């Protein structure tokens, strides 16, 4: 499953038409885009690989 | 001269109310609805408000129709169910509104608050063409919102005076305490006038109705001279006077010899009207004569370009 | 390291609460001033 | 039509006619066969595409002739100071520019 | 093709085009009938013998029916009025149109 | 003068239904459905709900019927099968409503709910040309909604003034209070006179029906001028006084000894219209010349473009 | 005046009815099916009823009928074998509907329900040309289902005044009272009578047949002016008083010195007609002299733009 | 306009014709009298801004009127009159208590000897 | 009728130039300048869109 949440504070008066705003336009702009099962499990680093990342010397 | 005629409350006041709107009829003439994008997109909510959605993409060329502002006037102490009058003009390109009728417009204040609703008819003037993209609604607007007032509050009412002037005032004052008991009135500037009445609604609202309908004299207020300008018009006061002086201007030069007439001095608004008669001119050259004679001095009053 | 603490240059809250405003004087004007600076 | 007797009907009625108006002039869009000019400042397309460029007062045309240019300022140019949208700009120090069938 | 009136012309002419909407107009914006809209991303258009029309999409390999342009048979064509812009219209001496599918 | 002629109730009250709606018949003339799109799309809405489903692709090039928005007055006190009078005006760019017909349209509210149904024969009138875009159907709406109401609750009601004047609210109080018993009215305001009556509906219909037809008189309400300016109309009040001044327009002079005529003072209308029309000019000259003398005082009176 | 003739009975009320039909005949002059899609799709249905079914793909090009819809009245305890008449109107783009008959065409209410069956012929007037595409048909709908109704139960019954007035609702109590038993009626509003009468649908037919035909005096209603601006047309009830004012419009003077006519003050209809005419305008100028006089004051009624 | 139109309620697309010509971008002028009181009422002159031709019977739409320190102190909406060879000027016209003072003027008045 | 600007991509409409029809073409007087006006004989110009 894939999970798309948006949150912020908008204007009343840049809604233009058919109650439509641009993304841009909104303040406290918070944006979510994440997945879950084993596609979402593929693109983690591994707890190895992420303990090298943050540790290992160059 | 009445107190109501040259003085004004202080709680009783006027407000101003705008509003769009959309007038249907018209019998064509209304606007282009390719040059007046709004008129296509208000008349598109109001279709889906009631419930039709016209799809986004379309031709809709109507010309029946006129995108138009309502102006109205919310009066003092407006009630709830009271209605009011609209003056609704063409917003677009209409050609006329000449049968045209206003569908529910809301009329807001300077708050954005909606203060009434004006639908109805409207009516136009049917070589001086009468104006036939601006037409007026008697009655049109139903009132829905009331202003709090603190009137009935209180044991002081100020009285203002239009065109303040401290005479104004101190004959304001020396009548309201003649008609009234000793102190009822006292003036504060040249244009206020605090006066003590007792304290609730009904017993306020009759001692202004007493004062209101006072028989107040006026004095002399001042010497001016209004010139237009715009309208060709040229205005004195009663206590105009003219000094003794001599002008010359173009083309115009003594009956009988010649140029350099003389003004004799007046006192009063006749000899004045005389004397300037007789220095011959239309109103357009009397104007800059005017002009001249003040800046030279010979005129015992202020001139006012309106 | 990443993990090490550290202070964003935008400090301080990065929002605002609207003022509701002041209440109207009942004067019989719609119009109302906003405490001019 | 405009029937003669009323039981005639005249079919073919008169009419004469005047003038051959070129409605339009239109302007086939097909795929221009490309041709080997061995130099670099030179770009072609393959299909549908044009490139678009800022002209002088802002307002952005297109035109499908790559026969870019590099201008003092390190701007891309297009015969004429057409300065292509969006804006990039070469830098002197790189030796050689390629520019891949992706577009980057 | 359906004139700007509402009235129906008939013209015997393909030089057609896609307006900014994708309809199928004939030199001079006049839309033919029945509607036939191109999709934005279509990249070819055929037009089969018997009357079909299918465009190629984008990705897709398949030339999706997209419409079907019938042709109009009047028992007398000479009858018809001219009208100029390469059109004519019904008059009562051509007799009523019999639309059809091409070939039928 | 009336206490009905000059008050309205607190409780009566009118409201604004507004509805869209289609116009049958109409020998042609009717809307252009290549331009108005919403006609045709209402006119398959209708007969898809009749049981007639149209192809989503076909022509629909009709000319006999016109969309149209129908405007309603919401009486105070309507109930359920009253009947009342709409106003249907042209939406699209229908050419006339000659002899048409609008179809059950529904008048809703401002709230959105159906508040009529309107049904019924368009009536229109058959170089001063009639509006052929805009008809009356006299009892073609029928009430389907009741507007819940407090009349008949509590022991007060509250008179509401046109124009409202404290001396008017005054004198209505002492009318009041002198037909009914002491103590039976109390000006609140300017513009709302409080009357007690007793509790129930009967009691109260009885009470206004006693209080409506009083006669009390109308006291002079103020020196007010209204100038059109889009219509060529000057209006003035009975009030109006003149002061003495000197005006001077263009085009205009003494009949006789030229520009500058003298314009005595006048205390009354008679002797005010007297002397403005000594002064020879024009409507829209003497709209000017009073705007001027306005500015410049000698008019006591207020002037308000309309 | 008579009861009936201005008010209403609670459960007495009509309804609307719409349908969709055909017309056959008309000499040619009917719909052009290839610009009226639903005109053929309509006959084919039809014919497919009567056991015709007609190839889909077809010319159809058919000129002798005409889409129409048609309008009843469904009256107040309609019965299933009576009649009603029927008024149709042209749909699509037919030229006229001189002869036609109209087949079989079902008349539903508002929830969608057959409530008639409408069949018969056309009748259709025979420069002011008459409507060719309305007709109306006499007896021309059979009724098919009756409304359910709570006449004759309960004890009360409410009579609905049309342009409800307090006087004119204490008025009618009143003469109820008087002409039946004490108590018999009660005013609830300005616009209903609760009236007790026993129960019984006998015993309430008899009461409500003797009220209807009482006679009631009518009181002065209100000092109203109607002014059309579509049709050129100004109305002035009996009530209406003119105040004193001086009004200039363009193009009028006096006969004879000048513009600016006096208006003297009338207190019946007959003065101020004979006033309004010797300020000697058209009605086009009336309205518009009326509309400032009224925004001016001077004017004791109330005036409406319809 | 648009930014009215906005403010009213209706949001215009930024990318439209827009061709109007029933409406004239005007300059209002006023003079604060002395002693001004917040209900009482100024007229107000109205000066073409922009290339209208003529505003014979135009309706000024609640304008606020600001002294120098960019205060508002009025509100001017009304009814234009103007003058119906010495033509008159077309492009300017006056309203009679046009404008609705807004604001106070603090004074010394009464104050000192 | 309609025109385009320098850079806008869409032609801003500017004007209606309507047609007016007589019941009698032949009734109208000339004054020259290639004008006529309207007569007692050619009634009252009756003001169109062209092509309705």
């Amino acid at each position: 499953t894939e999970f798309i949440r948006f949150s912020g504070v908008v204007n009343p008066r840049t809604i233009s038409g058919s109650n439509s705003v641009p993304s841009t336009q909104v303040a406290d702009a918070r944006i979510e885009y994440v997945g879950n099962g084993y596609i979402n499990e593929a693109q983690n680093m591994g707890w190895l690989q992420r303990f090298f990342l943050n540790l290992s010397p160059m | 001269e009445r107190i109501r005629d040259l003085t004004s409350v202080q709680g009783v006041r006027e407000n101003s109310l705008i509003g769009y709107g959309l007038v249907v009829g018209l019998d064509g003439t209304g606007d282009q609805t390719t040059q007046t994008p709004f008129t296509t997109q208000t008349l598109n909510n109001m279709l889906s408000q009631l419930g039709i959605t016209v799809p986004t993409g379309t031709n809709m060329q109507l010309k029946n129709v006129a995108a138009v502002m309502v102006t109205a006037s919310y009066p003092p102490f407006a009630r709830q169910g009271q209605t009011i009058d609209v003056v609704v003009s063409s917003m677009g390109n209409a050609k006329s509104l000449r049968g045209g009728t206003l569908l529910m417009t809301p009329l807001k204040g300077v708050d954005s608050q909606v203060y009434a609703l004006a639908q109805g008819n409207i009516l136009v003037g049917g070589v001086q063409v009468n104006q036939l993209n601006g037409g007026r609604i008697t009655n049109g607007a139903i009132i829905e919102r009331e202003l709090p007032t603190q009137f009935g509050a209180g044991n002081t009412i100020n009285l203002q005076l239009n065109d303040e002037d401290f005479t104004m005032a101190q004959q304001i004052t020396d009548a309201i305490n003649r008609a009234r008991g000793y102190g009822s009135a006292t003036a504060l500037d040249a244009r206020t006038v605090q006066v003590r009445v007792p304290s609730g609604n009904s017993s306020q609202v009759r001692f202004l109705a007493d004062i209101q309908n006072m028989e107040v004299n006026v004095t002399p207020q001042d010497a001016k001279v209004v010139i237009n300008s715009r309208t060709g018009s040229v205005v004195m006061n009663r206590e105009v006077t003219l000094d003794s002086c001599a002008v010359a201007q173009g083309n115009l030069s003594v009956t009988v010899g010649g140029s350099l007439q003389s003004v004799r001095s007046s006192a009063n608004l006749n000899s004045v009207v005389r004397a300037l008669n007789a220095l011959g001119a239309t109103p357009m050259d009397l104007m800059s004569i005017l002009q001249s004679m003040q800046s030279a001095g010979c005129l015992r009053a202020k001139l006012e370009i309106i | 390291c990443a993990w090490i603490p550290a202070k964003p240059l935008v400090q301080g809250a990065t929002t605002a609460q609207p003022i509701p405003g002041p209440v109207p004087v009942a004067n019989g004007s719609i119009f109302q001033s906003a405490q001019p600076i | 039509g405009a029937q003669s007797s009323e039981q005639t009907t005249l079919p073919s009625g008169l009419q004469i006619g005047t003038g051959v108006r070129p409605v339009a002039t239109e302007r086939l869009h097909s795929q221009g066969n490309l041709s080997q000019t061995n130099n670099s400042k030179d770009v072609a397309i393959k299909g549908q595409g044009f490139f678009q460029v800022m002209l002088p007062d802002g307002t952005s045309a297109y035109t499908r002739d790559g026969s870019f240019q590099v201008d003092q300022n390190g701007q891309l140019v297009t015969a004429g100071g057409f300065q292509v949208q969006p804006a990039i700009t070469i830098p002197a120090n790189a030796l050689s520019i390629t520019i891949g069938r992706d577009g980057v | 093709v359906m004139l700007p009136d509402g009235t129906s012309a008939y013209t015997r002419d393909g030089s057609f085009q896609v307006d900014q909407n994708g309809q199928l107009v004939t030199a001079g914006g006049f839309q033919v009938q029945p509607a036939i809209t191109i999709p934005a991303n279509a990249l070819s258009i055929t037009i089969g013998r018997d009357g079909v029309v299918s465009v190629t999409q984008q990705g897709q390999a398949a030339p999706v029916q997209v419409g079907q342009l019938n042709l109009t048979t009047f028992m007398n064509d000479t009858g018809l009025e001219s009208i100029g812009e390469n059109l004519y219209i019904e008059t009562q001496s051509s007799g009523a149109p019999n639309e059809s599918t091409p070939g039928l």
